[PDB]
């Protein structure tokens, strides 16, 4: 009577399920660019249980990107794995619906982000003691990055402000000085910048 | 008993702006709203004695509209618990409101937290538009007449390759059709093998971010006793474009704070009300199976 | 074969009640003194 | 689309011709010593890798 | 539509037709018609939008 719970019969029957109402997407948060990565389009029903391999042929699966020029996607010669590629710097958010092309039903993912890995306007400045400029910079990740700023002699030129976010710049003697810029961005799950 | 269920009423708090999108392009809008600080919406406040003064840092980004617009009304002399916002040049601009009675107007007795409302450029290039929500049919090649024998449709790829347009849409059977993907694709309408005399065209593929109900046409802010005013129900992305065809999915349900008020009736994307008696209602509108 | 022009685009002072002014800073004394220049959005005032 | 690919047999080389902008990845396999692409054995190392 | 963040891509036909590159060319926010009688297809994006 005490341990009845674990007598299976050895006879294991097969159950199917006929009917995908969740999708699970399966890749890297982080990419180089000029530099590829895969993503796996994970499909289940009803009951959280999945469809194999073998059944992506029969399902109509349409990706979504918001940011192309980014982060390029193409399909592989598996119909549940596409290839990703980095093209240049930033961040795109990705999703996919799966569609039943008997029924027209259809199941989306939750969105995702994946990043891609800066540049400085003008590289040479000029100017005169007492002068004033505000640095201008292109890419990186516009939405996830710190940009700071440091002068290499604040005495020569020095940066408007009190944490050197800004760009802002004056002319304070005659003498050459470098300003490093640098973009940063902060780990949401650990906290660490990068 | 076949039940007891069990409601916990609370009589307190404050105020904050609600929409559902905070981007817009210059030339479209997106429709904002109160709600409260515990989570108060309109079918919980909205018929009492409460007046809202709303408020734009700058105009010039984007402009408040009025409700009632068409009978002549401005956004204070509605004081209402929703407005519109237009965007007029690209920018972020904030909007603020404060709630008075309607009695006392000298003192506000609640304040927002300003909503940032960032208008995005537009490309100052008419080009024939669509927007689809994900796995619909299009009539728009019927309802401009481009079913003609002799017209042909073909997709536009990007010279980057990333423009799949078989990933967004499907062109059969004189139809356009959209998949179950997010994007936008570009299409040419050529004819008689012509590309000189050629059109061309973009669909966005979307899921709708936010909903608008509006008064088609008002007269006054007001609907007689035993007479009737429609409300047209606008569907909008994340940018404010308005979707070009709904779809068989986009149903829509409609509630009403103080009942017997008035009578609503749904039919196609329109509500059409009728007075029935003396009063002030919230009418509540929603997609009915995404009632966010 | 160059030139150049400047284009505008639009102590102690007594005043009266409703009226405005424009504070300003000698930039070219802060310059001459080996100080930088304050930001366009810097609270200095 | 990129770009051309252009070799002879027995090459120890490949040309590269420009067709569009963008990024060409360019990849190489030996007819006698194949690659490290044994996907088999990388299944049961991933366990404790 | 000079305007920084702006950008401009020609747009090839899925038959390979429109070779854009023999009927103009598209530089320093400038187009240019070239020796050949034809029709191009653009696209002003912007953003990367």
């Amino acid at each position: 009577q005490k341990h009845q719970q674990q007598q299976q019969s050895n006879t294991s029957p097969s159950i199917v399920q006929i009917s995908v109402h969740s999708i699970e997407l399966d890749v890297q948060d982080m990419v180089q660019v000029g530099d590829s990565i895969n993503l796996i389009v994970k499909g289940f029903s009803q009951n959280g249980q999945q469809f194999d391999s073998t059944q992506y042929q029969y399902m109509n699966i349409i990706p979504h990107i918001d940011n192309p020029n980014v982060l390029s996607m193409t399909q592989s010669s598996d119909s549940q794995v596409f290839t990703l590629k980095g093209l240049d710097q930033g961040l795109v958010t990705l999703s996919v619906t799966i569609q039943n092309p008997k029924t027209s039903f259809s199941a989306t993912s939750k969105t995702i982000q994946i990043q891609v890995f800066f540049r400085v306007s003008p590289s040479v400045l000029h100017l005169v003691p007492g002068g004033h400029f505000q640095i201008h910079w292109t890419g990186g990740a516009p939405i996830r990055q710190d940009v700071s700023f440091v002068s290499s002699d604040p005495s020569i030129v020095n940066l408007s402000g009190r944490e050197d976010l800004v760009g802002e710049l004056v002319a304070l003697k005659v003498g050459e000085a470098t300003i490093k810029a640098i973009a940063q961005i902060v780990d949401p799950i650990t906290g660490k910048k990068t | 008993i076949i039940g007891e269920d069990k409601l916990m009423v609370y009589v307190k708090t404050g105020i904050r702006i609600h929409s559902s999108i905070n981007k817009i392009l210059v030339g479209n809008e997106a429709k904002l709203r109160v709600v409260g600080a515990n989570g108060e919406t309109p079918f919980t406040y909205g018929t009492v004695d409460l007046f809202f003064k709303w408020e734009c840092l700058d105009s010039n980004i984007a402009t408040l509209l009025p409700i009632y617009e068409r009978a002549n009304t401005t956004v204070e002399a509605e004081g209402s618990f929703s407005v519109r916002v237009m965007g007029k040049n690209a920018g972020s601009t904030s909007i603020t409101v404060w709630a008075y009675s309607g009695g006392d107007k000298t003192k506000h007795l609640f304040q927002a937290a300003s909503l940032q409302i960032n208008v995005i450029p537009d490309i100052p290039i008419q080009t024939t538009s669509l927007l689809l929500p994900l796995n619909t049919p299009s009539s728009f090649i019927v309802n401009n007449h481009l079913d003609k024998t002799g017209i042909e449709f073909y997709p536009l790829m990007d010279g980057h390759g990333s423009s799949s347009c078989k990933d967004v849409i499907d062109i059969g059977d004189n139809k356009i059709v959209s998949l179950d993907k997010i994007g936008t694709c570009y299409v040419s309408a050529v004819r008689d093998g012509r590309m000189d005399t050629s059109k061309l065209f973009k669909i966005n593929s979307k899921p709708f971010s936010h909903l608008e109900l509006l008064p088609i046409n008002p007269t006054s802010t007001v609907i007689p006793i035993g007479g009737s005013m429609s409300f047209a129900i606008y569907l909008r992305d994340d940018i404010g474009e308005v979707f070009t065809e709904y779809g068989s999915s986009a149903i829509f349900s409609s509630e009403v704070s103080n009942t017997g008020i008035i009578s609503s009736s749904i039919d196609a994307n329109v509500v059409t009300i009728k007075g029935i008696r003396a009063g002030l209602v919230t009418l509540h509108v929603y997609l009915k199976d995404m009632p966010h | 074969l160059d030139d150049y022009i400047k284009i505008f685009v639009g102590h102690q002072p007594i005043l009266h009640v409703g009226s405005m002014i424009t504070f300003s800073i000698a930039k070219d004394q802060l310059e001459q003194r080996g100080f930088s220049l304050p930001s366009s959005d810097e609270k200095v005032w | 689309k990129i770009a051309s690919l252009s070799y002879q047999p027995n090459s120890d080389f490949v040309t590269v011709i420009p067709n569009q902008q963008g990024y060409l990845k360019v990849e190489v396999r030996d007819i006698c010593l194949g690659s490290d692409n044994n996907k088999d054995q990388q299944q049961q190392y991933q366990q404790k890798q």
